[PDB]
């Protein structure tokens, strides 16, 4: 049984064989001033495909964090070594009720009406892995001029609007990889589990569930979860909840933090060295 | 009809001070249907508070109302220069609608 | 080797009177600005500057909570094993969902000669059952919002309070005080509470509500242990914002409804911690 | 050692004559103001003052109910019929494909507007009348003669007022807008309801003779039919019909029930 | 003592050629008002008086039905027993034609998709489908060539138990007049979904991996009387909108693949 270039043995089952790690991962929506953390810059519209230069602060990016884990190995010479194995994840979007604020800055629905709810296109994505998330580049418009501080498909062609296998990246930097340029790569991610739902449309209602009773199993068909290489766990997220509408009709992406609670167990592996 | 009395007749205070205005009803105002109005010379009345404690659309948060039955209070937490005008209470718990005689706020 | 709420958990007690049921109707706290419009908020303001956003107290729906006292099971508190009430299941639904079929009282006509506008728009349906008060995390649309006296809202808010600021921790320890728009259940805590919430946002979102006395939610965790009632107290919490009511003027008010709870409890043996 | 409806439950009687099936088509009670428009309410009024809200009787849909007599029982132990399963569906859902009769054109040259908007689909099966809790949009609503509505309502009647308890003991009397099934009671009834509110909500209705709902509780005991009587209750407001004028009327449909029952030994 | 449709049911025959599969493509009956627009109704009239409601024959979609003859079987007598059905709506992708005759969504836009009220229904039985009549309007004057509730009253708009029919003729029973009767159909399995509304999106699934089991609680499927299997359908996908704004029902064919087994029966 081989998982991530290491031969996998039995689950270690002593007293302290299980641990939980947690993280609140903040969203990277563009943060156009110091007061509008969790929002993008207002959306430009109707750029020519030949002259499409989005502002850095207008582009939501994938969030990621490396969680350091306890050293398990007295030495790295023993016949069998121990690796942390991610078994389950509890995750939800944090602050969903903040969208019940219809008094701050949102366009009235009609004369005498309350503010317009956040609504429109949304993307809810999370990944748990023992390596950085691996991503594939796809563009709406290959001729888009992406701004300084973003990492986007290099030397893009017309093929970059469909599938161009040149566009491979690691989610190896926070607030750098624009959500519109990158998806999780199903051809890779042997040591990562990812889950994403895209809901597109002008007036799409956000639908978000919270519960501390829901658990996602991270074990593969062979009963093996992500194995944490160099005692490191990777969490990744994108939680674009929809568009906020100012009194003018201008629209901004609104994002929310994602909570992760990951259950880990000690897995015996054959020493590769 | 319900008769409303207002106290004091004139309130003399400095800019930045707290103003407390009283409205008393001859009998209990049904559903706490008591409104507070501001009047600047040459203008129609301007609603501040309805239902004793509900702040009206677009009114600054320094204006608040409290009370029930026969005893009602308008509070201006921090007086601005534009606030030194006339204030009237209105009961709409009983037909006919009746106003108090008003309170003037003057700069001390 | 089961540890649940800083106490070692032993076997389920198998007697005749080992099971009990408690029930509560929890009223909604939508703001109730007018003594005749109980269950409604003050009308919604719109288009406040982010720099000058001062919502009226009675415009802000708040979380509801109730502490349910339970019979003391321990004649003695020195015994090697002690007894705690364990919440096993909850039956819950929103009460009065058919009241929204009143389209004659005060709702704006849908068009000339039409009936009144149904309640619709953003809704939130939330309930929790625990052996401790519900633990909450603060998140704000606008960190610069000036919340009014009589609300408990995130203290010393910053720009980070619009995403995740781990400073904003509260117990749901007061009725009609914690605004729904400021607070969510905290998934990093609530070790001894089970919570369930759905937010549906949007201008014209239809309310969808189910009632049945045949549906049960299991409160047991992966280890088969439900919430354990510390100091013989069970906590029930709710927020049921059904949508917006539209007056003939076009003004909008939150409508909320009561939530019923029926909690099945059993006697759980635990190790004496003292 | 199981008490269910103030009676001790014993073993299920077995054999061929231990099982019976009962069935009923329960007509909807939408108001029927006109002898030709059975299944429709009076047109909806709008924009009544909360202080002066006096709905017309025939504008108010009511809960439907029927008492179905069962075969007489009563040897060593007393016997009651125990409801095990119900098969149920809304009857005539395809009648909403009539877009030629009286419905407002969707646009110039277009077909009639489909029935749509707020809907409520509810049924109950019990050995007693359905027990209901009163909740009002407006506690000051003046309900008309011929309706049974919350008595001595207060502001609390718009949220939860535990005074408002009723038995669904009369057909075409209890307005749907005033009453819900009471989850604090109905020990001897199983009820199921879905409310879908909104201006333009599409009706979504399923038919199949392959679906059965189990009426047995956690203890494996179904409703026990006191005085050899089964109670069926329904509300099936499908949405609003729009006339050429823009006036709106509730449209309701009948609900079919087929209940399988078995003989259950009982002791006082 | 297992009785299903007035016949005593014995063991399933466990031979080599004891299983057979039958299939049918069943065409929709939307009205077909001209020979070029097969699968469409006549345009919808609107705002007829309830007292003067005379729909055109070709405006009324009807239930589709076919009798499938089975191989003749006849120690114990044998009947074909329907065990499973695989079924789907055929030509769902034809609705991606937004160039032919559909009203532009806006200036310079593509044609309007088919959308609005839809009904998706199928039945498999050993007898013709049994139906109950219900009317929007009991005073509707139905045209020649339709079979509709006879001697209707105001009660026919709710439940009138007089309105019982067999689906015994193709392109005759209007969908708007008739529903499957849950008080009968002991020897039929039926499944239907109605989705009503102006702008309802058609949502249709195809897969050759999905099977519906036709066996009842006792493990007995429909028993094919007189070596006949009955398939019934209504697949109104929504309304097609012409450039004028006139609307026509669009229907599509339904495929059925029914697995049958030899069942020993008495009488
Ligand atoms: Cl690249
Ligand atoms: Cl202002
Ligand atoms: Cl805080
Ligand atoms: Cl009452
Ligand atoms: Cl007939």
């Amino acid at each position: 049984l081989i998982k991530g270039g290491v031969e996998v043995l039995e689950v270690k089952t002593g007293v302290d064989a299980i641990t939980e790690v947690e993280c609140f991962l903040n969203p990277e929506m563009g943060d156009p001033d110091e007061n509008l953390r969790g929002f993008s810059l207002k959306l430009s519209a109707e750029n020519d495909f030949s002259s499409d230069s989005p502002e850095r602060k207008m582009l939501p990016c994938y969030s990621t964090a490396r969680i350091p884990l306890p050293n398990l190995n007295e030495d790295l010479t023993s016949g069998n070594l121990l690796m942390w194995e991610a078994v389950t994840v509890q995750t939800e979007v944090i602050g969903i009720t903040s969208m019940l604020n219809l008094h701050a800055g949102s366009q009235k629905v009609h004369e005498h009406g309350g503010g317009k709810p956040i609504q429109g296109s949304n993307f809810h994505f999370f990944a748990v892995g023992g390596d950085p998330l691996e991503m594939q580049g796809v563009l709406m418009n290959y001729r888009t001029k992406y701004p300084d501080g973003t990492i986007t498909p290099k030397n893009p062609t017309a093929q970059s609007q469909v599938m161009n296998t040149d566009h491979k990246a690691y989610l190896d930097k926070n607030n750098a990889y624009p959500v519109e340029c990158w998806v999780p790569d199903p051809s890779r991610n042997e040591n990562t589990r990812y889950f994403g739902t895209f809901t597109g449309g002008e007036n799409v209602p956000p639908v978000l569930h919270v519960t501390n009773t829901a658990t996602t199993v991270l074990l593969d068909e062979q009963g093996v979860g992500p194995l944490c290489k160099a005692d490191s766990l990777y969490v990744s997220a994108a939680d674009i909840c929809g568009l906020f509408t100012n009194s003018s009709g201008t629209q901004q992406w609104r994002g929310l933090a994602r909570y992760f609670k990951i259950r880990l167990r000690k897995r015996s592996v054959k020493n590769p060295y | 009809e319900i008769v409303l009395t207002q106290s004091p007749g004139t309130l003399s205070l400095s800019p930045g001070e707290r103003a407390t205005l009283s409205c008393r009803a001859s009998q209990s105002v049904s559903s706490s249907y008591l409104a507070w109005y501001q009047q600047t010379p040459g203008q129609a009345p301007r609603l501040l508070i309805y239902g004793a404690s509900s702040r009206a659309t677009g009114i600054p948060d320094r204006f608040s109302g409290s009370g029930s039955g026969t005893d009602f209070t308008l509070t201006i937490s921090r007086l601005e220069p534009e606030d030194f005008v006339v204030y009237f209470c209105l009961q709409y718990g009983s037909s006919p609608l009746t106003f108090g005689p008003g309170t003037k706020v003057d700069i001390k």
